[PDB]
């Protein structure tokens, strides 16, 4: 069992020193936005409070060891400090989670990536498309195989461009601009060039 | 001192000046302890007179109190959805704008390619069209070899030959 | 690195402080991100505009350059690169641990 | 179709101004400030938007100019230290009638 | 009927029930009752346990009082809790969005202990909220109805278990009280005890039981019998009372030193002290009951003493020996059996008022704990109540229960059915429940114990199945918390008509009879066995002289919801399940024709829901009107009630309430006289009587499918209203603010004609998608303004527009007339929330037809979508030339195990014909036991049907035989039940009878425009630039990774491909494809797909070095 690891160690130029960690990266800042939503209330991705966290640890060991302190206190700040990192990576892996307002753990790197709400099987295998829709079914008995059936109003919006480009080649609005209204406001025009 | 200190500087997830959470503090403080003694809300208007600042301060402070939200809680009574799903990004491209602009600056060039080379110039240099710099009329002089007064006349002629109804109906429906 | 699409390995391996203070544009030193007020990233905060890249599309934190012809070249008061606001979501920062 | 705010009162076809009815007359550029400022009262304006606005884009001058403008306004029409036309510091000019 | 606006309802009732169902509404009226201290309460609290009539508030407020100070020589107490009347009434609340509240002041009294100080000071402690008659607590302006929940009750539960090696039946028991540490004692794969503490699993009891100040002697001297404990005190190892201390002390409290007090004392803070652990006063009475330790002694002094876990103890030992009968020294004996889990005897109902107790609760020890920290930090002798007293902590945690709690959800009101399950309705989640990945599967299933307590029908059918489920008709809440119900008691083969109520468990020692038996008019049955209920769940028969419980009615094991279904007995549980379900999802049409056939539950139902008006006091009507009616009353007074007219409700749907009552006809207290949305002359009328043919019609029905006649649309025979409500927020920013006003750059005129000159839209004018609504004129700031913008601007002499048009868009798939204007404005002097100036909302509403793909469904379960509306002409009629109104497909009913529903469209037909049973020859074999004023009938008359006491077949085709046609001589229902019909398309008479007849028919909230959506190109998400999800938004159909193997599978690669890349993800290739099917160029080859790249830039800043390399 050591050696399935050590020997991967080993027969790579890996060195086991970027197995321990002196220095931290920081993810981009759109990936942990904060949009302020209307009204004036903001809204963080939660990374940005645990970064806070850890910034802060830093700093505060920073000045205790530059300043001269007992070695129970930087002791004592180093375990803050790793604590706050191992949530920052791992939420809730070891210890109580780290919690916030409303006493519900915050999210972490790891747990973007984990179950059906992680990164892969949530945005990478599967993914929310343009040009569809979704209604209710009903009976076709008069239609062939290869026939169904779209409702009019479904497929006004679902060929939009290629309506936009027929129209205007048909002259129906001189310009794209015009044809924006010209198929939101449903005049009659429209029904037969999407046909 | 410390604690406060630290509490007022860094507890806070958008910074706020000590001064100023001082102040936000005691507008707090007399608000829940006058809540007893009124039993009822204080309109700001009445907790001015404590601050012996006018209302629209407190209100200022009132609407600055208030913290960011998180993006990851589910906001749904049963748990299959996070707030961030429904955020829609302002910065993201419509790409329908994007293609009516390109339609747009096409329908510009033909239209003022109608117009005169020299003309066509002047307003291109004038407006920062070639370039994102528009430029003074000494430039378009000494890019031109004339006086300034010229290139107003110039201008003049423009805006005037470009009122002509022809060139102002064929713009004026890309809006 | 460049990602035209033409790939044939994809190759992941334990990540030394050497190589992410290589990726790193920076080095963040201070806990805040917005200004209560001015709404705008603070310096050398967790939003750094100068760190992260410009959040305008050629626009430097000060305003000195605020047109396209400027290109690549980085002020030299506030330190911002003019490029544009994608490398925001590109650059990546560092933080150096006592 | 004439504006006006409080005492203020504008005549944009050959114009001039009236500040509760005694006669003015004002420099082209300090009227069109407070054209701006008058066809925005109710609304704050940002230095860098006026200088956009009303004055040239191609404006390769320093700052001062609007506050050199606007306390011309101020010493025009609001004589008093208290004003109509109020600062915002860093915020830019705007048009209150004070409550 | 003996209400006395009852329309006559004829019912085939066989036997009349001893007693009528109970307020519907009195799971929660009677617990807020209890809560407050009403003298409602008060009364009724004066004759059932009258020892100790204390309200809610009071207890807690007796239990937190006397708080002390840390010395002694300071004290505070709390006593009477009294209110006052609310702040405004609850339609005045409603309308202005606070919160239906009254003021709470509770006197408190500051004592000093060392001199002797009293301060009576009323201190207020804000502003309770209240519930309305309905049982709908009010905040913020919404309806909210808080459900109660089931939790198990604190106590102790013995449980058995196999050890799969040696067939060792193990024994182990949980001590499970609230606000308490865990104690779990069991037999482990040997013969010694497990005794462990906040597991530890460690301890044998030798450790415990020396620990209690107890020697080897006492133990050895209750314990001689079991060789289980003896051998273990044997191999104790530990000895003196000071060691097992210290011994539980280090494996309990570890890191601490110990000393010779820590342990002493920690073992009494821990389970004999009120501070730490204390079971609710349900759970002493359990224990005591299940132990016998106490039967005829007041219960107080929650904590637990030292006999409980010396019996709890002895109770395990003796199960695991095998006896039957526990006796401890100085208690009664107590059967010796293991507890189960899902009986109802040992599963509670934390109403609201426990619910609500419980957050007060929390509140109150949040303030005490404040209270503490000032009461000694604060100087001596300059102390008022008031000081100490901050109310902030309760208000906080009130406001906190009903918003955001799922115990307290919204009010659905699309018909009054659905306000009424929504009450009297049992849930399983929430705050100390179970959740629905911790629900296994022996909390779903239905307990033998539900008979009469819960209904084994109405339930959710989606993953919450078994865990929500809805009261029964006639049970009642105990006063423990444990639900009761009534039945008939039987002595020596007669029954009494006195109505005792039974717990779940006091069922076990009695035996129940058939709801239904033989009686003979003196309670003997003509045979002596009869199927009864036995105490396990079995049923067998039992000698007439050996039961001693008869049920009370048929239909007490069923609910409000699913006792409406005639012929219940008839259908498959599954679809009488449905059927209950889609009860609640009716909407209210725009006439609510009473059912031809029905329940006689429906009228009472109807009159509690609250939502038809009932004229509380008798009297003759002064006048009438449809706005308001004012009824004169027998004493001088008058009493005018104001009417609500197309009010909205919470799910988009009209409340209108019509009078049905005459200028001058007397009535009488407790009368009908305003209908609700679905109600007609003060019964339940949730749909429509339709001519069915159960006939498959060229396919257009085919597999579920419903085809209608235009006639309902030209008719309005299934039309809804539907009022839709849009808000906006003109709040304060650093551009200024936001006018309402007309000044909307760039605007036509055709779409501002119909909007008033004060920025709203006139009352009355008709809009659809995309219409501008209200005009909130923005400033629009600045940014890089276009050179082109510049250029355009000289063409047409355009202004500079320096605000942004944010206004209201009218959104897509709607449209309608507009209802009114409700306008909040701080210039208006309104409680608006800060920085926000003024608030509009506007109503929209419209008439929704029948269409294709609407849903319908009648009583029985059987659903499905509106295949086709085709004319009058296309389809079957009878020989009379009656059009048929509606076609079901013949392959549902025997496949499905709905056979009820054809009984039902018999049992319409004839209602709808009416008879006349020739009893000149004497009285028909069938219609003997068929009641009287029944043999003759008008048409178009009201029948009842009771769920389980019904019409029986006989009596149906006696029925069938006489069915007297309408004006000519025509018998168009032969005897057997079929019809002809000839074809409305080719003419010809089909060459077989169909069967016709009437059944009920209810519109669905499913209705296809709200569930209608497309989208070509709308926002994305922050972090990933995918589109976003749902009708609220553009949406966006998400493409999950099953239908990306379906996709492979074909192995369609570009297919995929285009959808993964250039559809979902990929910027410049969404915009490069945009601009590729507007030029009408070829579409581009796909990019590099943004979320991968941001998937990467994950895995780099995790410290992974993740590299893509080229080659
Ligand atoms: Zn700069």
């Amino acid at each position: 069992k050591r050696l399935k690891v050590v020997a991967a160690f080993q027969q790579s130029g890996n060195s086991p020193m970027g197995m321990v960690l002196d220095a931290v990266p920081v993810i981009p800042p759109e990936l942990r936005p904060m949009v302020q939503l209307d009204g004036g209330r903001f809204a963080t991705s939660d990374l940005n409070d645990l970064y806070r966290r850890v910034i802060n640890r830093n700093n505060r060991l920073k000045r205790l060891i530059d300043l001269g302190a007992p070695e129970i206190i930087v002791n004592n700040e180093k375990r803050m400090l790793q604590e706050s990192v191992d949530a920052l990576f791992d939420n809730g892996r070891r210890g109580r989670p780290v919690t916030g307002p409303g006493n519900r753990p915050l999210k972490s790197l790891s747990d973007l990536l984990k179950g059906k709400q992680g990164r892969f099987r949530q945005n990478l295998l599967g993914k929310r498309v343009d040009y569809s829709g979704r209604s209710v079914i009903v009976v076709g008995p008069q239609l062939k195989l290869h026939q169904c059936g779209l409702p009019k109003l479904m497929a006004l919006e679902l060929f939009k461009p290629f309506v936009m480009k027929r129209l205007v080649d048909l002259n129906h609005a001189q310009n794209i601009k015009s044809a924006k209204r010209m198929v939101e406001r449903q005049r009659p025009q429209v029904w037969d060039v999407l046909e | 001192q410390a604690i406060t200190r630290a509490m007022a500087d860094q507890a806070r997830t958008i910074r706020i000046p000590v001064h100023m959470v001082e102040v936000i503090n005691k507008l707090g403080r007399i608000q829940r302890e006058l809540l007893q003694d009124l039993g009822r809300e204080p309109t700001p208007e009445e907790l001015a007179k404590e601050m012996d600042i006018t209302p629209e301060k407190v209100l200022e402070i009132q609407q600055y109190a208030r913290e960011p939200i998180s993006l990851d809680q589910t906001i749904g009574d049963e748990g299959d959805s996070q707030l961030g799903d429904f955020i829609e990004d302002s910065e993201a491209v419509v790409a329908v704008d994007a293609v009516s602009f390109t339609l747009l600056q096409d329908q510009l060039q033909s239209v003022l390619d109608t117009l005169s080379e020299r003309e066509a110039g002047v307003v291109r240099l004038r407006f920062g069209l070639t370039d994102g710099q528009p430029r003074t009329l000494d430039e378009i002089g000494q890019v031109y070899g004339v006086t300034r007064e010229r290139i107003r006349q110039i201008e003049s002629k423009t805006m005037s030959k470009l009122r002509h109804p022809s060139r102002s109906q064929v713009l004026r429906d890309y809006l | 690195m460049l990602d035209v699409n033409f790939f044939d390995e994809l190759r992941i391996g334990l990540a030394t402080a050497e190589d992410i203070r290589q990726w790193s544009y920076g080095e963040v030193k201070k806990p805040e991100t917005i200004n209560y007020r001015t709404l705008k990233p603070e310096k050398d905060g967790l939003f750094c505009e100068k760190i992260f890249g410009p959040t305008r599309d050629w626009e430097c934190y000060c305003g000195k350059y605020k047109r396209v012809r400027f290109k690549g070249i980085i002020c030299e008061r506030c330190g911002v690169e003019v490029t544009r606001a994608k490398v925001r979501r590109e650059r990546m920062g560092h933080i150096e641990l006592a | 179709v004439r504006l006006t705010f409080a005492d203020i009162e504008l005549d944009e076809e050959t114009h001039e101004v009236w500040k509760a009815g005694q006669p003015v007359s004002l420099s082209p550029t300090e009227f069109t400030l407070l054209r701006y400022f008058v066809i925005n009262a109710g609304t704050v304006l940002s230095k860098p938007k006026i200088l956009d606005h009303v004055w040239r884009y191609d404006f390769g001058g320093d700052v001062n100019v609007v506050e050199s403008y606007v306390s011309y306004l101020r010493r025009k029409i609001d004589t008093g230290e208290k004003r109509l036309l109020h600062t915002l510091r860093g915020v830019g000019y705007v048009l209150r009638e004070p409550r | 009927n003996s209400v006395p606006g009852a329309p006559n309802r004829v019912s085939f009732a066989k036997l009349r029930e001893p007693l009528e169902v109970p307020g519907l509404l009195d799971v929660q009226t009677d617990s807020f009752e209890w809560l407050i201290g009403s003298p409602r309460w008060r009364e009724s609290a004066a004759e059932r346990g009258d020892v100790n009539p204390v309200g809610g508030l009071e207890e807690v407020l007796y239990e937190l009082s006397p708080i002390e100070d840390f010395s002694g020589s300071m004290s505070l107490s709390f006593s009477d809790p009294r209110f006052d009347d609310v702040k405004a009434p609850v339609d005045e609340c409603k309308d202005k969005d606070m919160t239906y509240a009254a003021p709470l002041f509770v006197t408190a009294e500051f004592i000093n202990n060392n001199t002797g100080e009293i301060k009576s000071q009323t201190v207020f402690m804000g502003d309770f909220p209240m519930m309305t008659e309905k049982g709908t607590f009010i905040i913020n302006g919404t309806e909210r109805v808080v459900v109660s929940q089931l939790v198990r009750s604190p106590g102790v539960y013995f449980d058995e278990t196999i050890d799969k090696s040696t067939d060792k039946t193990l024994h182990s028991v949980k001590v499970i009280p609230s606000r308490g540490a865990w104690l779990e004692f069991d037999v482990d794969k040997r013969d010694t005890v497990g005794v462990r503490i906040d597991r530890k699993r460690r301890q044998p009891v030798t450790v415990l039981l020396k620990a209690l100040g107890w020697t080897s002697e006492q133990i050895v001297e209750r314990f001689g019998f079991s060789e289980i404990m003896r051998s273990t005190l044997e191999k104790d190892n530990t000895v003196g009372t000071d060691e097992a201390l210290l011994d539980i002390y280090r494996k309990l409290r570890p890191g601490e030193p110990p000393t010779k007090e820590s342990a002493q004392t920690l073992l009494e803070n821990l389970f004999f002290k009120e501070k730490r652990y204390d079971l609710a006063r349900v759970g002493r009475y359990k224990v005591n009951k299940k132990l016998g330790l106490h039967v005829g002694e007041p219960i107080t002094s929650s904590t637990l003493t030292e006999e409980d876990v010396v019996a709890t103890i002895e109770y395990l030992v003796r199960l695991h020996e095998g006896q039957t009968t526990m006796t401890v020294p100085g208690g009664v004996e107590v059967p010796v059996e293991t507890d189960d889990i899902d009986h109802f005897g040992n599963r509670r109902l934390r109403t609201v008022g426990e619910l609500i107790q419980n957050q007060i609760r929390v509140g109150m020890s949040r303030m005490e704990r404040v209270v503490r920290e000032r009461m000694t930090t604060q100087d001596v002798e300059a102390i008022t109540p008031q000081t100490l007293i901050n109310i902030r902590p309760v208000v906080a945690a009130i406001k906190e229960f009903f918003g955001t709690s799922q115990l307290s959800q919204f009010m659905d009101q699309n018909n009054p059915l659905s306000g009424l399950t929504h009450k009297r309705r049992l849930s399983a989640l929430g705050p100390g429940g179970l959740s629905r990945e911790r629900a296994g599967l022996e909390v779903r299933d239905v307990h033998p114990s539900h008979y009469g307590r819960m209904c084994p029908i109405e339930t959710p059918e989606g993953p919450n199945i078994g865990l929500i489920g809805s009261l029964s008709v006639y049970a009642r809440v105990n006063p423990f918390g444990f639900i009761e119900t009534p039945y008939r008691k039987v002595v020596d083969g007669v029954v009494s008509d006195e109505i005792v109520y039974l717990t779940a468990d006091e069922e076990d020692r009695h035996v129940v009879a058939q709801a239904n038996s033989p009686i003979d008019a003196d309670g003997r049955f003509v045979e002596p066995r009869v199927l009864v209920r036995r105490k396990a769940g079995e049923v067998e028969y039992v000698p007439s002289s050996e039961v001693d419980y008869m049920d009370v009615s048929p239909r007490q094991m069923v609910s409000v919801a699913t006792a409406m279904i005639p012929f219940l007995e008839h259908d498959d549980a599954n679809r009488a399940l449905m059927g209950a379900n889609m009860q609640r999802q009716a909407v209210p049409l725009v006439r609510s024709e009473a059912p031809l056939v029905g329940t006689g539950m429906e009228l009472r139902a109807a009159i509690d829901a609250g939502d038809v008006v009932v004229a509380e006091e008798s009297g003759v009507i002064e006048e009438v009107s449809a706005d308001y009616i004012t009824v004169m009353h027998d004493n001088g007074t008058r009493r005018t009630y104001r009417m609500r007219k197309f009010a909205r409700s919470n799910h988009g749907t009209c409340a209108n309430q019509c009078p049905i009552v005459d200028a001058g006809d007397r009535v009488e207290a407790g009368q009908v006289i305003a209908d609700g949305p679905c109600t007609d002359d003060g019964e339940m009328a949730l749909g429509k009587n339709l001519l069915v043919a159960i006939m498959p019609w060229e396919g257009h029905n085919y597999e579920d499918a419903i085809i209608l006649s235009n006639r309902l649309v030209e008719e309005d025979v299934l039309t809804s209203i539907h009022i839709e409500e849009h808000e906006i927020d003109a709040r304060d920013t650093k551009l200024g603010a936001e006018e309402i006003t007309r000044d909307i750059p760039n605007i036509s005129d055709e779409v501002l004609a119909d909007l008033d000159e004060r920025g709203i839209v006139r009352i009355g004018a008709e809009v659809r998608d995309g219409d501008i609504l209200v005009g909130k004129v923005t400033p629009k700031g600045e940014t890089e303004l276009t050179p082109e913008e510049r250029l355009l601007r000289a063409i047409f002499g355009e202004k500079a527009r320096e605000v942004r048009d944010t206004s209201l868009k009218v959104p897509h798939g709607e449209s309608g007339k507009v209802i009114g204007i409700r306008v909040f404005s701080r210039e208006d002097e309104d409680e608006l929330p800060a920085g926000v100036n003024e608030l509009v909302r506007v109503y929209v509403a419209q008439k929704r037809k029948i269409s294709d793909g609407d849903k319908l469904a009648g009583r029985h379960g059987n659903k499905g979508v509106i295949g086709k509306i085709l004319p009058v002409e296309d389809m079957p009629f009878l020989a009379d030339g009656t059009p048929v109104d509606i076609i079901l497909n013949t392959h549902g009913v025997p496949r499905r195990m709905n056979i009820g529903q054809i009984l039902e469209t018999h049992l319409g037909w004839c209602a709808h014909s009416g008879w006349k049973v020739d009893a000149a020859k004497g009285v028909p074999d069938w219609a003997a036991r068929l009641p009287d004023e029944l043999l003759e009938a008008q048409p178009n008359a009201i029948v009842s049907t009771p769920v389980f006491d019904g019409a029986q077949e006989a009596e149906l085709q006696g029925l069938l035989s006489c069915t007297l046609p309408n004006r000519d001589g025509d018998v168009l229902v032969d005897a057997d039940g079929k019809a002809m019909l000839f074809d409305g398309r080719s003419g010809e008479p089909f060459p077989y009878p169909v069967t016709v007849g009437y059944m009920y028919i209810m519109k669905l909230h499913h209705l296809v425009d709200d569930k209608i959506h497309a989208r070509s190109t709308g926002p994305y998400s922050m972090i990933t630039q995918q589109p976003l999800g749902g009708k609220a938004q553009f949406g966006g159909q998400r493409f999950g990774e099953m239908e990306c193997w379906a996709m492979q599978a074909y192995g369609a690669a570009y297919t995929l491909q285009e959808l993964l890349t250039i559809k979902s993800d990929d910027t410049v290739g969404r915009v490069k494809v945009y601009e590729a099917i507007v030029k009408g160029e070829n579409i581009p080859e796909p990019g590099i797909p943004e979320s991968f790249k941001v998937l990467l830039k994950e895995l780099q800043s995790l410290c992974l070095n993740v590299e893509v390399l080229s080659s």
